[PDB]
């Protein structure tokens, strides 16, 4: 029936219905066809389909995290030794209810996390996430004053994409390069960052220059933010500053070339430590440091 | 070679009681092997093996007590349950496992001496002893007193 | 819900409202005691028979109480504390009226799995236990705190206003095996009088007293062993609102010199609220106490603030009646006493 | 009853928080104490191998021997003079060497087991089940848990890597031995050592016996060896409520350098190692030892020289004081590998409430 093909069908779609929540919805559809009653026939084939999904992954982490939560919920269903049919019906229904929960959480956060942006504050935003931009839009809906500074992120020219999406709202902006980002931290009140993953330790899994932002802000004593939806938690512990799951290059040094083809290669995903984050915002209340780990301990029961 | 099932058919049924030697842990539950019904894998889930923290409990140790829930009689997929077995039945599960272990020990000298497959020797014994008499342990106790 | 129903039966609501607004009531410890006696009067007098209608009414009363006074966090916390004590016993009661409920530990994840009696008596005793907890905090502090400070070590202290901290310091000085020098920042616009009484009580017990002007803090930081905070209110992220003046700079001075920072507090003083902005939470003072004459005060726009905030980046320990905790853990202590819903009243 | 008071060397003007004394050579004692305790106390007084982890394992086995040797009196029941006898053991252990955290959790477990079993069951049937339970308890919490630490570390360490270590921690010796033999990688292991005990020397010796590429160094020379180093493993003793690393001597120095020089510190630990006592500096509660171990002039433990130093009591202020157990600062370590898999030291007490 395929799961990778179902995820590939979301091209012109996206937004509101997030990338992990679309992968979880694809997991439920694959589950509900071939009988969820048998725990031997099904769970092994679910594990093989997740393994096939990881093998097809080029540069994504959150899909592996979203599978875990699904699994957990499935196992927790028949924890009460209930009817092997009513528990199954509740499991299949919690697929559309999972995607509906992405709406309710966004409704919660955009009313909680507007409080952090005070009267007339200049913001420097880096790493686009659906939660952080939803804060930015629903604060403009609240009729509050805020200035915005665009960071020139270089994965697939994300800065320009961010700049255009800010233009469609009615908030004054200008381009700032990630090289010169050090020269901005004095006229900026607060620095906001949207995450691709949050660590077991309390650190962050993010894009092509976020650790660099974290350190500079720690030097300038100016606050550093993480805002996300509560599903991007893996049991991952990057021990060092440059160690991450990759399908591509971990810093390659190429031979002598004249035609100029082999060059670009640099760490596209970078880690930052727990100390650099001043504040974290999710739908699971207002909490930052060890909170993430408590969540993970609460899930894994280990 | 150590193979062939203790009973007549390859795959178990519903409500029948078995004894497992743990070979796996965490995530799902445990893809393992049995000591009551064949040597192939039969999986269980963490919830079943808990009832009642857990990081000191099983961890592929000795033997437990489990009852078969779901059997696939097509390719080979077995589901079990630990909690469901009652305290009075646990003693009966242990005695059947002890009986199965004695039958397996009996049908191993035969394969060693004459250098013939164990599965053929297990098949020729399990027709009057296991099916008609009741069990192979009590039939062996009858044979030693008076053949 | 308004106070139209509770007027002849309950009068003390409005007298507490009057005590807050005009600041007749003073010190978080006292504000808590009053709200306890308010909730004592609310249960003893009212007639409800229904439980869910009762709890939501209490929520609205607490919502109005915090809107009446924003700096009364001890007011807000005490209500929230009883609210959670109520909610657990109701959830225990609903399990018996319907008829595993014990997975492993007491976690969170309220987004995963779904769901006449002596309840009022439990509510009564729940208030009584809160009082006794607020009555005795010092006993729970001294067993953790008087283990960390050494002989010949110099202690610098902002906020001499706290009754809690001074009594912690006197129990340590009672130990003849422990010797320490005390530096006290004055905190000019507000703390002055309290700082002078602080210096008097230290001399009364014969402890090496040193009165410090708020300018001289830097001129001593090389010699300072430890820093102690007399906080009013503690938060989720770790940070504190303290009892007025000259703390933030001292903490900044300590961190640059890498001098350790201590904080003495209670769990009732601890708040489940989050300080997203200091701009809203901090209360400002009266500039009258700075500069005389009003015709120059047209041009002399003077700035003075009472309450001072410290970010969590500085302090390391919050020694309570329970024990010593790190700012990166204090949120759990909070959630052990207050529920997630019991925040936005 | 025992020997108390009258101590060698000066009382000292600075650092006088703990006892500096005790019985090395056996003279004047009670004639009821079990000899396996008397052996362990004589061992730990001048021990070269042990460091937190192995001390408790030996303490458990000694207890198992005592229970096996224990025959219940006809008049007095099982819970009558046992707990007094155990209190005599701990007091003799305290006189020899200050106890670890893991030792305390063992005693607490044993005292819980005394209360659990009521004097009504037969004597031989009781102790047979008791020692079986202790054996299973030691299997789970130590041996199996250790194996869990092994595999958790195995995924974390990259292929062909340089590791700098310190101490004589049982968990790390087995870790590196597992790396050299089972996984077969290019592991360059550098070991550091202090003056009071040649703990790292012994570790390096055992690694050499396995056949490992080993460099051996000292604290004095570090700004040369580092300028190479990737992951640094530290031998845990106890992690407190805050998340401070209470460990051996030359630990914090290494921890500082690693934080400064990019590639950080990792710590392997046991679920039994965590305490609830908290502190912030090394002065608080230090494991002090007699300057008799620092008399020797370099090279080895027994050399016996007519050197430069000799006097301590008669000399007008000459405090040659050394410490054994120190505190690493909170932020500097990054990983902790325990029974419950993983977690940063910022989290710390997510195991104490989980029990």
């Amino acid at each position: 029936f395929n799961i990778t093909e179902t995820y590939l069908r979301f091209l012109e779609e996206d937004t509101e219905m997030t990338m992990p929540i679309a992968a979880i919805e694809a997991l439920v559809t694959l589950l509900r066809i071939k009988t969820p009653e048998t725990a031997a026939e099904m769970i092994n084939t679910i594990k093989s389909s997740t393994e096939e999904l990881i093998k097809s992954i080029p540069n994504s982490v959150s899909l592996r995290a979203g599978c875990d939560i699904f699994m957990r919920f499935v196992l927790r269903n028949l924890h009460l030794y209930g009817d092997w049919e009513n528990c199954k019906q509740h499991l299949i229904e919690n697929g559309q209810l999972f995607v509906s929960r992405a709406k309710k959480s966004r409704n919660k956060i955009a009313e909680i996390g507007v409080d952090f942006i005070a009267d007339d504050d200049i913001i420097l935003v880096h790493g686009y996430s659906r939660a952080v931009f939803s804060l930015l839009n629903h604060a403009a809906n609240k009729f509050i004053r805020f200035r915005c500074v665009v960071t020139e992120s270089r994965p697939s020219k994300q800065g320009n994409q961010l700049y255009t999406l800010l233009e469609q709202k009615g908030i004054p902006v200008t381009l700032i390069v990630d090289s010169a980002v050090g020269a901005v931290i004095d006229k900026v009140d607060k620095v906001f960052v949207g995450a691709e993953g949050v660590a077991e330790s309390g650190g962050i899994i993010n894009l092509v220059g976020t650790y660099s932002v974290g350190v500079l802000a720690h030097n300038a004593r100016k606050p550093f933010y993480v805002v996300t939806e509560s599903h991007k938690f893996v049991r991952m512990f990057p021990l060092s500053s440059d160690d991450l799951p990759m399908a591509g290059p971990p810093l390659d040094f190429t031979r002598r070339t004249d035609d100029l083809e082999d060059a670009l290669r640099g760490p596209t995903i970078d880690y930052t430590a727990q100390e650099y984050i001043t504040a974290l915002i999710t739908d699971l209340g207002v909490l930052t440091p060890s909170a993430v780990s408590e969540e993970l301990i609460k899930m894994w029961y280990d | 070679t150590s193979h062939c099932r203790f009973y007549e058919n390859k795959y178990p049924e519903i409500d029948d009681i078995v004894m497992v030697n743990v070979q796996q842990i965490a995530e799902m539950g445990a893809y393992v092997k049995l000591l009551e019904y064949d040597n192939i894998e039969g999986m269980i889930l963490l919830s079943e093996l808990s009832r009642r923290s857990i990081q000191k409990l099983i961890r592929v140790g000795k033997n437990d007590v489990a009852v078969v829930l779901r059997v696939d009689k097509e390719k080979g997929y077995i589901d079990l349950s630990k909690r469901r077995v009652s305290s009075e039945d646990i003693i009966k599960c242990e005695e059947k496992y002890q009986k199965s272990k004695t039958v397996h020990s009996i049908l191993r000298y035969c394969a060693e001496k004459f250098q013939i497959p164990l599965e053929e020797l297990y098949k020729t014994i399990a027709w009057p002893l296991s099916r008609k008499f009741g069990h192979a342990y009590e039939a062996f106790k009858l044979s030693i007193i008076d053949e | 819900h308004p106070n139209a129903a509770t007027s002849d039966v309950n009068v003390t609501i409005d007298t507490f409202v009057a005590k807050l607004k005009r600041r007749q009531v003073q010190g978080s410890y006292a504000i808590a005691l009053e709200t306890l006696q308010l909730l004592m009067r609310f249960i003893s007098a009212a007639r409800w028979n229904h439980v869910n209608d009762l709890i939501e009414q209490i929520r609205d009363l607490g919502n109005s109480l915090e809107k009446a006074h924003p700096t009364a966090f001890s007011c807000g916390n005490v209500i929230r504390r009883i609210l959670a004590v109520l909610r657990d016993e109701v959830e225990e009661d609903t399990m018996s009226t319907t008829v595993v409920a014990e997975p492993l530990i007491s976690s969170m994840f309220n987004l995963l799995q779904k769901p006449k009696t002596d309840y009022r008596q439990v509510a009564i005793q729940g208030i009584k236990d809160l009082i006794d907890e607020i009555k005795n905090i010092d006993e729970g502090i001294q067993q953790i705190a008087i283990d960390l400070i050494h002989d010949h070590e110099i202690l610098l202290t902002p906020t001499p206003d706290s009754k809690t901290v001074l009594k912690f310091l006197i129990t340590a000085r009672e130990r003849s095996n422990r010797t320490f020098t005390v530096l006290v920042t004055e905190g000019f616009p507000n703390n002055t009088k309290n700082a002078h009484e602080f210096a008097k009580k230290l001399a009364q017990h014969n402890i090496e007293t040193l009165v410090v002007p708020d300018s001289a803090v830097f001129a001593l930081m090389s010699r300072v062993g430890k820093v102690i905070i007399g906080t009013k209110a503690v938060f989720v992220n770790g940070g504190t609102i303290s009892s007025n003046s000259g703390v933030s700079s001292v903490c900044e001075c300590a961190r640059e010199f890498r001098t350790p920072v201590f904080a003495v507090a209670g769990l009732y003083k601890l708040s489940p609220l989050y300080p997203f902005d200091v701009e809203k939470f901090v209360e400002f003072g009266g500039s009258q106490r700075i500069l005389p004459r009003m015709d120059p005060r047209k041009r002399l726009d003077t700035v003075n603030q009472i309450t001072d905030y410290v970010p969590p980046e500085n302090i390391d320990i919050y020694i309570t009646n329970v024990g010593g905790f790190n700012p990166s853990f204090i949120y759990r202590i909070a959630w052990d006493n207050y529920k997630q819903i019991d925040v936005h009243l | 009853p025992g020997i108390s008071s009258v101590i060698p060397t000066v009382l000292e003007q600075s650092f006088d928080n703990s006892s500096l004394i005790s019985v090395k050579e056996l003279l004047l004692n009670k004639d009821l104490i079990h000899p396996s305790i008397l052996l362990l106390t004589s061992h730990l007084a001048h021990y070269k191998i042990v460091g937190s982890i192995p001390r408790c394992i030996a303490m458990l086995e000694v207890f198992q021997i005592v229970i096996k040797d224990y025959q219940t009196p006809k008049g007095t029941t099982l819970s009558r003079n046992l707990t007094s006898y155990l209190s005599h053991q701990i007091d003799l252990l305290k006189k020899a060497r200050p106890l670890s955290v893991t030792m305390g959790n063992a005693i607490r477990w044993l005292k819980q087991e005394i209360s659990l079993i009521d004097p009504s069951t037969p004597d031989k049937a009781a102790k047979k089940d008791l020692c079986e339970k202790i054996g299973q308890f030691a299997k789970e919490k130590i041996e199996l848990a250790d194996q869990l630490i092994i595999d958790n570390a195995s995924t974390q360490i990259e292929e062909s890597t340089t590791i700098v270590t310190y101490g004589s921690s049982k968990v790390l010796t087995e870790l590196l031995l597992h790396n050299a033999i089972s996984l077969k990688k290019n592991i360059k292991v550098i070991v550091v050592d202090s003056r009071p005990l040649f703990e790292g020397r012994k570790m390096a010796e055992t690694l050499r016996n396995a056949g490992v590429n080993v460099m051996y160094a000292l604290i004095t020379s570090l700004d040369t060896i580092f300028n190479d180093v990737d992951y640094v493993f530290l031998g845990a003793h106890s992690i407190l409520s805050n998340g401070f690393l209470y460990s051996r001597a030359g630990t914090a120095m290494l921890a500082m350098s690693a934080k400064r020089r990019n590639i950080p510190v990792l710590v392997c630990c046991e679920s039994l190692k965590f305490s609830q006592r908290v502190q912030l500096d090394s002065v608080t509660f230090n494991e002090l030892a007699d300057p008799n171990d620092l008399v020797n002039i370099d090279y080895e433990n027994p050399v016996e020289r007519r050197g430069n130093k000799g006097a301590l009591l008669n000399q007008f202020i000459k405090e040659r004081k050394f410490e054994k157990k120190k505190l690493a600062m909170e932020n500097k370590p990054k990983g902790n590998k325990i029974g419950g898999k993983k977690g940063s030291e910022g989290e710390s007490k997510d195991a104490s409430n989980e029990e």
